[PDB]
């Protein structure tokens, strides 16, 4: 079970980025194991 | 141990991505689940992690302190399976919690784009991205998962 790491690049802000995605604002939980589920 | 942003592997199928920076590892708990990994020739152990806030560090502690400044639109660096590093600017939304609110990002990769890192304006990695959650149309939405240097 080989788990290995590989550069993929370097870590900068890119100028004229393509901008997407909406900004929702929800209610939600996290539970101690780590996983977030929506409060309804 | 170069700093940048790295692919986890294993021996091959990409299963996320992480963070070099002042020699420590940063990347998602739940990619490599502490498991040591490769890099090169030399191995690198875990030092830090907590399965709560799905975070894991290799090599010593949490380096990544910037936080997101509630008001300006970040760039996720996505690392997809098979694709290039790419950076995709977006305004987050909010998690709202009972101990507080998290920015979030409503942006849908695959699952081994786990751990590519959140950026602000000047380069800073202010989370990684990858725990979130499923809302009602099926598409996902990131917390920007920042831990405590
Ligand atoms: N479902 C999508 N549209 N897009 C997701 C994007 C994955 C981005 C990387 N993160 C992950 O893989 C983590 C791993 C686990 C970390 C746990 N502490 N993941 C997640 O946070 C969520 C957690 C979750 C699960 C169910 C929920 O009701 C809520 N609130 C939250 N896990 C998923 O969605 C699983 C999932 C659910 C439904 C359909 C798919 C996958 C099929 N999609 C893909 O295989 C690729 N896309 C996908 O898998």
């Amino acid at each position: 079970v080989d788990m290995y790491i590989e550069r993929a690049g370097d870590i900068t802000w890119e100028k004229d980025a393509e901008v997407t995605g909406n900004s929702p604002r929800l209610d939600v939980a996290l539970d101690e194991s780590g996983d977030f589920s929506l409060v309804e | 141990t170069t700093d940048g942003v790295y692919r986890v592997m294993t021996r091959s199928t990409q299963v996320g991505v992480g963070v070099m920076q002042e020699g420590v590892f940063h990347t998602m708990w739940h990619v490599t689940k502490g498991a040591a990994l490769r890099s090169g020739e030399g191995r690198l152990d875990p030092y830090w992690g907590d399965v709560k806030q799905d975070l894991v560090s290799y090599c010593g502690p949490w380096k990544l302190d910037a936080a997101w400044d509630g008001l300006s639109e970040v760039q996720l660096l996505a690392v997809p399976p098979g694709e290039r590093a790419k950076n995709i600017q977006t305004l987050p939304g909010i998690f709202k919690t009972k101990d507080g609110d998290i920015g979030a990002v409503a942006l849908d990769y695959p699952a081994g784009t786990s751990g590519s890192p959140i950026l602000d304006k000047c380069g800073r990695v202010i989370g990684l991205y990858g725990n979130g959650v499923v809302i009602k149309n099926g598409s996902y939405v990131s917390a920007i998962t920042q831990g405590k240097r």
